[PDB]
C-alpha cells in the first residue's frame, strides 16, 4: 500500500465535492453543503499498485483553514478543478496554481487540470484554451463529469501518475 | 498572505 496525498482545489460550485464523492463512494451528489471541507482515505489499484489515496476536498474560499494549510504544504498532487460552463472558475486556476507553488516553494508540483461538467451542452470554456493552459504548465488536462462519472477515475489516477514521475525524478 | 487569490488567508 503506497500513500498519496491529493488536494482538490477550485472555485465554489465547480464539482470538487461531487468529483471526490464519485471517486470514493461511487455515487453522484446532486446537492452537498458548499461550506464543508473534508478528508477521505480510500484504497484503490492504479497500474497494479495498491494505493491509499488521502484526498482533501477543500471549501471556504474566503475563510482561514488550518487543515487546508497543512494539506497545501504536505500535499503531493493537486487536482485543479474548473467547470466548463464557468469562465471565472477557469480564470482562477492560475491563482490556485501559483498560490500552491509559492506555499510549496517549488516549480515542480504535480498537478492535473480538470474541466468538470463535460455532460452539459451549455459550454463556455473551449477545450482549446484549457489544453493550451495545461500545455503551458506542462501538466495533463482531463475533461470530467461527476454526474455520469466520465473521466473521474482517469483524473485522480493521472494525478497519482504525475506524483510517481516527480517522486522518481527526486 | 500568500496569493494570488486563490484561497484567502494562506499565510
Ligand atoms: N451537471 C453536472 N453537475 C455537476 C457536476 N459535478 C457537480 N455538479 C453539481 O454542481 C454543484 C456544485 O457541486 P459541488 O461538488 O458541491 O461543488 P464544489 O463547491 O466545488 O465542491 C452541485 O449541485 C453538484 O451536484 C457534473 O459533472 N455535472
Ligand atoms: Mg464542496
Amino acid at each position: 500500500s503506497t500513500e498519496y496525498k491529493l488536494v482538490v482545489v477550485g472555485a465554489d460550485g465547480v464539482g470538487k465535492s461531487a468529483l471526490t464523492i464519485q471517486l470514493i463512494q461511487n455515487h453522484f451528489v446532486d446537492e452537498y453543503d458548499p461550506t464543508i471541507e473534508d478528508s477521505y482515505r480510500k484504497q484503490v489499484v492504479i497500474d497494479g499498485e495498491t494505493c491509499l489515496l488521502d484526498i482533501l476536498d477543500t471549501a471556504g474560499q474566503e475563510e482561514y483553514s488550518a487543515m487546508r494549510d497543512q494539506y497545501m504544504r504536505t500535499g503531493e498532487g493537486f487536482l485543479c478543478v474548473f467547470a466548463i460552463n464557468n469562465t471565472k472558475s477557469f480564470e482562477d486556476i492560475h491563482h490556485y496554481r501559483e498560490q500552491i507553488k509559492r506555499v510549496k516553494d517549488s516549480e515542480d508540483v504535480p498537478m492535473v487540470l480538470v474541466g468538470n461538467k463535460c455532460d452539459l451542452p451549455s459550454r463556455t470554456v473551449d477545450t482549446k484554451q484549457a489544453q493550451d493552459l495545461a500545455r503551458s504548465y506542462g501538466i495533463p488536462f482531463i475533461e470530467t463529469s461527476a454526474k455520469t462519472r466520465q473521466g473521474v477515475d482517469d483524473a485522480f489516477y493521472t494525478l497519482v501518475r504525475e506524483i510517481r514521475k516527480h517522486k522518481e525524478k527526486m | 498572505a500568500i496569493g494570488g487569490f486563490g484561497f484567502w488567508f494562506v499565510d
